[PDB]
């Protein structure tokens, strides 16, 4: 069983990894055209 | 009308404030037991209760918010249009607002850390 | 003012009354 | 290898690759997320709080069946009792219940009221997308879904472990948001059906149908003032109004309530008087403006205005708990940290562009922020409505940002917005480890740096009750313990939470009383086996009814004598509170210094009890009508053997 402060940073990257993809997507969003 | 919104933004930080703490109000900052010598030195926001305040705490959290949502107004409203003077006025306001946004969210994460004892 | 130091001269001016303020009241408490 | 990544058909499929990617690992999050509280220490059930309610939650699924069973019990709140005709909503329970008749036939008790939580987290930040999909954007969810997916408070009250009344009650409200604000866009009515079909799911639950029918009808209020009606607005209103009405009809916590109380019998005269103003414009617009328009305006008018006349003729221990008390910013920006920035900064875009929908979303970030106001256990409602406006407020900025290069101020304003916002899923990671990660049974306590002592006398003592004590019984204690001591111990209680007779409560206080005589005569009208006190005084930190005293020496009914003088004893006679030899003395005579108190000059040393930081001293043994029931192992409960 994981413990909690390999959990902890598995909650850090996965955030990351999460708003870095958001800022992807909001790009990809913005450029194509309709 | 846009007065509708100043009236929101208006009550944004007076109900962050200390509405709360009108009925429990706790007066503003002396806390200090001589510490060695000195007797009565007011001290600080409150620190080891986390829930209480008092009218000077609230008050500078309240004035750190509104300041921070409404120079992302001055982003909007401003900063993206074209129109005024294209080198002088503009790089003014997006100078003084990236200033306000960085500076602003630094503070208040420090006034968060130093009454909260958090790891940063 | 050609130069802005005059302005950095009072903030620096600012930061020897602030700085040196708190710097007696190191060993005070 | 495979080079055909960012040249896919995007923006129509490559657009949802990444869409479903986001939309599944931001679901991961959040149940992710609550799961360290119980991976850390515990595994069933963290507060004393979803006790009450899981000790019925396995019941509907033992032998009870709520379409053709509902029930009774006797076991709680002797000699009076409490049934479903209280416990306002079975929408935690038949969910529960439902999901373990599916998955049980597929085959785990324990993980269906513990699991549950982050399975509401997960459900509701996917319905949070199909929200916010319909306010700016798909791409304004998106960014959205990960905001309520970790704003921590709302981890907070929900956490892996928890089973609260309102533990799912954010979820109806949150769906039936998406239920009713793509009805407004389009008065689709079949899906307007389907809308009130699942309102009746939140006015199941918990009572914030009460707020929400405070919401619905006087936003439409605010549809007069700023006159945007249409029929596309009053065809989906009526119906899940009206239909909503029956649907709440059906349920007894809101019974004939839904006839007669203040608040949504107002929101019935704003229903009344939108049908007319729908029904006013219909007419008078194949008429001309002429002046008879304005003759029998005046007698419809009068005819409406006698109807308001004969409406208003016709008009038919909480406090202290720490948390319903008023919060400042740490409930706030310690809750809600970048998220709290942005709030304004979409609703100036929903003052920007203040289109049919968005002005809804306005009035539910006026009035959670209004209600947000005075109660933090009420910060629920709050929890979305940020990581709303927010999730539009970063969608404005990032879009009008990225907009203006790669089709220097955005080579600032972008890059800061990921270290500007990914701060918060630092705090969203870690907050929750600190402040909500600790049970309620549970207490952490200190005193070593390697194997420190980290220790269950609630365990213990409630276990010694389920063993060494008789079939029919009596539990008595304090309310805030009642569902607990019915957890593990099936044993017959007195008092409970809630706080439906305030009278039956009020005579404990007179149970826990200064004259032994009275008090035990009091006792033993009222069928006595067992009494249980809980201590705090040599760790601090931990409650009980010693610091709830305060809230026992007011208490106060049907009663005159010493309860009806709210200072009985307990104060130096200038007006000062001392316990101690510079005490009180009738606090000396009085129950809770004796009650508790037992052989305690004769253990510990150095003149502690670090509640008080009292004294040892006292002869103070004196069980003059009680015997002990249990020698302690962390001086943690005295039951008392209740002598003759
Ligand atoms: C929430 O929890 C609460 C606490 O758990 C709970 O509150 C309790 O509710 C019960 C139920 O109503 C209350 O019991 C009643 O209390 C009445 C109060 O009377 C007071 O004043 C009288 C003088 O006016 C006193 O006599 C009386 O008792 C005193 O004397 C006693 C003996 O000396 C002594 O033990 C007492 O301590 C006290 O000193 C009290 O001070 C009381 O009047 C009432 O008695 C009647 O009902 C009993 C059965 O319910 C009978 O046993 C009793 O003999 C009385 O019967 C009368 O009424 C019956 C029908 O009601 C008739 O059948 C009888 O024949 C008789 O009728 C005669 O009198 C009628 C007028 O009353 C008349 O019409 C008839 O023609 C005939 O002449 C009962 O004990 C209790 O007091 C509450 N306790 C508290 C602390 O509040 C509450 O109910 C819970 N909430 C909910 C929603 O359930
Ligand atoms: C397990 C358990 O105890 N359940 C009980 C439940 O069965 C019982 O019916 C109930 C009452 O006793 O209490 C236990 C469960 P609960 O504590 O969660 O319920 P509760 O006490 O009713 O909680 C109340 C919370 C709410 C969210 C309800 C509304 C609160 C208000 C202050 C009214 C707001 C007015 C409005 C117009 C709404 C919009 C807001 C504006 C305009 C500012």
């Amino acid at each position: 069983m994981i413990t909690d402060v390999q959990l902890a940073i598995f909650a850090n990257m996965l955030g990351v990894s999460l708003f870095l993809l958001v800022v992807l997507y909001h790009y990809v969003a913005v450029n194509n055209p309709k | 009308a846009m007065t509708v919104y100043a009236l929101v933004v208006v009550s944004y930080f007076l109900i962050t404030g200390g509405i709360i703490y009108d009925v429990i109000v706790e007066p503003p900052s002396v806390g200090s037991m001589t510490d060695e010598h000195g007797h009565q030195r007011p001290v600080a926001f409150l620190a080891y209760r986390v829930n209480g305040q008092y009218i000077m705490e609230g008050l500078a959290s309240s004035f750190l918010f509104t300041m921070g949502g409404l120079g992302f107004i001055i982003l909007d409203r401003s900063n993206a249009p074209n129109i005024p003077k294209l080198n002088r006025f503009l790089l003014l306001f997006i100078g003084f607002v990236c200033v306000l946004l960085s500076f602003f969210m630094a503070r208040v994460f420090m006034r968060m850390k130093l009454p909260g004892y958090l790891m940063g | 003012v050609g130069p802005v130091p005059v302005l950095v001269m009072s903030l620096l001016f600012i930061a020897s009354v602030f700085m040196l303020h708190i710097w007696g009241k190191y060993t005070r408490s | 290898m495979t080079k055909l990544g960012f040249l896919r058909l995007s923006y129509e499929k490559q657009d949802t690759l990444l869409k479903l990617l986001i939309l599944s690992m931001a679901a991961v999050l959040s149940f992710s997320t609550r799961l360290f509280a119980v991976l850390r220490f515990e595994s069933v059930i963290h507060e004393f709080d979803p006790y009450f309610n899981y000790r019925t939650t396995r019941f509907l699924a033992e032998e009870g069946f709520y379409k053709f069973h509902n029930w009774f019990d006797d076991r709680a709140w002797y000699p009076l009792g409490r049934i479903i005709g209280g416990t306002l909503y079975p929408g935690l329970m038949i969910t529960s219940a439902a999901i373990y008749h599916v998955l049980h036939f597929f085959h785990d008790i324990r993980n269906v009221c513990v699991f549950l939580a982050p399975l509401f987290s997960s459900f509701t930040t996917i319905v949070t997308y199909h929200l916010t999909k319909e306010l700016k954007d798909a791409g304004a969810g998106l960014l959205a879904a990960a905001m309520i997916a970790v704003v921590p408070g709302y981890i907070s009250r929900s956490v892996a472990g928890s089973y609260d009344n309102e533990g799912i009650a954010i979820f109806c409200m949150l769906l039936t948001y998406y239920m009713w604000i793509k009805a407004v866009k389009t008065g689709s009515i079949y899906w307007a059906a389907k809308c009130a079909l699942a309102y009746f799911y939140m006015v199941s639950s918990w009572g914030g149908y009460v707020f929400l029918i405070n919401l619905i009808p006087l936003h439409v209020l605010v549809l007069m003032l700023t006159g945007r009606f249409s029929h596309r607005i009053y065809v989906a209103y009526c119906t899940v109004y009206c239909l909503g009405t029956i649907l709440s009809m059906q349920i007894s916590f809101v019974g004939f309530q839904p006839v007669l109380s203040s608040e949504h019998m107002a929101a019935f005269g704003v229903f009344g008087l939108c049908q007319i103003h729908a029904f006013v414009d219909y007419l008078r617009s194949k008429l001309n403006p002429q002046q008879f328009e304005v003759l029998f305006r005046s007698v419809i008018s009068l005819v409406g205005f006698v109807l308001l006349t004969v409406g208003a003729l016709l008009m038919l221990i909480i406090a202290s708990v720490s948390e319903h008390q008023p919060t400042t910013w740490s409930s706030y920006y310690f809750d809600l940290q970048l998220l709290v920035f942005m709030f304004p900064v979409g609703l100036y875009y929903c003052f920007s562009n203040l289109s049919d929908a968005r002005i809804f979303i306005i009035m539910y970030g006026v009035t959670s922020m209004y209600f947000s106001a005075v109660m933090v256990r009420l910060m629920l409602v709050l929890a979305p409505v940020m990581c709303i406006l927010s999730g539009i407020g970063v969608s404005q900025v990032l879009s009008t940002y990225m907009k203006n290069l790669d089709i220097e101020v955005a080579s600032g304003m972008i890059l800061v917005m990921a270290f500007f916002l990914i701060t918060y899923t630092f705090h969203s990671t870690w907050v929750t480890s600190e402040a909500y990660s600790s049970p309620s049974i549970v207490l952490s306590a200190r005193g070593g740096d390697g194997s420190r002592i980290i220790f269950d006398d609630f365990r213990e003592a409630y276990y010694w009750l389920r063993h060494n004590t008789p079939e029919d019984a009596k539990v008595m204690s304090w309310w805030d313990y009642g569902y607990q001591i019915t957890a593990m111990a099936n044993r017959t209680i007195l008092v409970d939470n809630n706080t439906w007779n305030n009278t039956h409560i009020s005579r404990v206080g007179q149970a826990m009383a200064s004259t032994e005589e009275k008090a035990y005569e009091i006792m033993r009208e009222l069928d006595v086996s067992y009494v249980l006190v809980i201590f705090g005084g040599l760790t601090g930190y931990s409650s009980d009814d010693i610091n709830k005293f305060l809230w026992m020496v007011r208490i106060g009914g049907s009663t005159d004598t010493g309860k009806h003088i709210k200072e009985h004893d307990y104060y130096t006679p200038t007006g000062e509170f001392r316990v101690d030899r510079e005490g009180s003395p009738v606090l000396l005579n009085c129950l809770m210094y004796k009650m508790c108190y037992y052989r305690f000059g004769q253990v510990y040393t150095e003149a502690k009890d670090r509640v008080r930081n009292a004294e040892i001293g006292n002869k103070d043994f004196e069980l003059d009508v009680l015997e002990e029931a249990y020698t302690t192992e962390h001086w943690l409960v005295r039951i008392y053997k209740v002598k003759d």
